[PDB]
């Protein structure tokens, strides 16, 4: 696979440490070779043992030998190229194509499929096929659910743009509480599940779902490791205070949002600025929730297109 | 807003 | 002692798929059924192939078969005692005594020393050894460096807290510009330093310094991969509004500074705001950069001691 | 201002 071993002689090297000062009571001098020379598979046991004698965080280790995924693996190239399709809708037709068959093979391929209903929708590009399928898909794929991973939040995260609120509402009620944390992309789809549910739910004026996910993002903040997405923060407190001047009807709590979405363009949040704009006017309006022209994504930032 | 999100 | 294989069958079980799905053409169900009884290493090869196979991510798989860093791992447990003696300060004493020593043993255990210097700075705690050993010690440490990786920019960012600019400055150029990304915690403490870096240099007026991080900060937005902190990007903005107004003099800078600060308030940053209020003070009046009462931290998140 | 980071 990816070369692991070439990295831990980089870092030992750069370092200044011996084959000696790692593999000293791990194993021997004869096989270390072998691992570093990339010729032997090395478990993550001793990657871990090395990680600590090395002095170099684990992850980053095996970001370094090439884990940079996204890109590397067959359903990473797919999700970056759902970005790239959204500029060019012309190679729509092609790829949709060959997702679309192999949509159930893994939760990952789902919600690359998902992420391809947004194109078409967006570009007004036909999908007869998928009305007559999600709830079907939806039904295989969490009826008998127990726990949830970062991806199923994935799902329902990208779920929520291309389909009724009414029919997600359901599948997203069991995915909380959370309790613990999984990890920082784990972290950041949980909480992008209820930033898309706030907007809807405030949206079409579902002040009481409104509640229960300002109430569920503040729950994560009481849990130590979950490591909040700083932007969905800001977001998600507008938010907030749209919610409160709906109903404590106070031109401070407007006034605040405001504000806060005015600070999105103050640091260079263009994109991101001109989005939530457009949404403050459709909420000031008592437009219910509709896929905007703006289309916001998240993937190692939070851009637009 | 409701964004898409791809980890 | 990480019971990868546990987490393997949990995952497969929930998602309801045969062991035949995951093995088949990876190794024998034999074999299979120890890795996941956790009686065999599984090597990364293999996990990365079952992470494909199983849908869900790779690096989520660790996490939920302990790889939750500060669990164990020695030095994690250390750190996430720093915070702890930073509140409880009669810990000082026994704890530095054990570190100390071993300050050079590893990168994370230096990174570990600069933590306690700071508990001993902020609480006037005699460190005489410090003093005599920094210089030294950084002398050992990078005078012959190359690349740089993220517990070096971790101990660089808790060292601009513990010693003069003047001192620090030449050890953090070389690190910069930054041109990959390899992974969040390396992108969190490389805008660290910056973040720190950039709060001495408006503090201590050296305005050409401060372009300086503004400019490498505004690098880092160009590589796709990096992933910002949003918190961060807030500050560092501030930063710079300050920067602007003590340059282009224009009260809108300065207005957009407190409009800035002001919103970590909105949203709930309690203890990061009141540190922030603290800071604009002190450069409204040109005051130099001095560890303040308010000290800020960040491990999974950003947080303030008391 | 001047933060402590701890990976």
């Amino acid at each position: 696979m990816f070369k692991i071993g070439s990295v831990l002689k980089q870092i030992r090297q750069e370092l200044n440490y011996h084959q000696i000062d790692l593999y000293s009571g791990i194993m021997s001098k004869s096989v270390y070779i072998k691992v570093e020379a990339d010729s032997r598979p090395i478990s993550v046991e001793e990657l871990s043992k090395f990680s600590e004698r090395l002095g170099v965080n684990f992850f980053e280790i095996l970001n370094r030998a090439g884990m940079n995924t996204k890109s590397v693996n067959e359903t990473g190239k797919e999700k970056l190229l759902i970005s790239k399709i959204f500029t060019n809708p012309d190679l729509f037709d092609k790829n949709f194509q060959r997702i679309e068959p192999k949509r159930l093979t893994s939760l990952q391929y789902f919600s690359i499929y998902l992420g391809y209903i947004s194109i078409a929708h967006h570009y007004n590009i036909e999908v007869p096929t998928f009305n007559k399928t999600i709830t079907s898909d939806l039904k295989h794929l969490y009826d008998k659910r127990t726990t949830f991973f970062g991806i199923d939040y994935e799902i329902v995260s990208n779920l929520l743009n291309v389909l009724p609120y009414e029919e997600v509402s359901s599948i997203i009620k069991p995915m909380y509480p959370i309790v613990d944390s999984f990890g920082k992309d784990y972290d950041l789809t949980i909480q992008t599940v209820l930033k898309n549910a706030l907007t809807i739910s405030i949206m079409n004026r579902n002040l009481k779902e409104a509640q229960y996910y300002i109430n569920q993002f503040e729950h994560l903040k009481t849990i130590k490791n979950i490591s909040i997405n700083g932007y969905y923060d800001l977001e998600i407190n507008y938010l907030k205070q749209i919610y409160q001047f709906l109903t404590d009807k106070n031109i401070d709590s407007y006034l605040n949002a405001v504000n806060i979405i005015n600070i999105f363009k103050i640091i260079g949040k263009e994109d991101i600025h001109r989005s939530l704009v457009e949404e403050l006017t459709k909420i000031s309006a008592k437009e219910k929730f509709t896929p905007p022209k703006e289309v916001t994504m998240y993937y190692e930032n939070y851009v637009a297109i | 807003l409701v964004t898409l999100v791809f980890v």
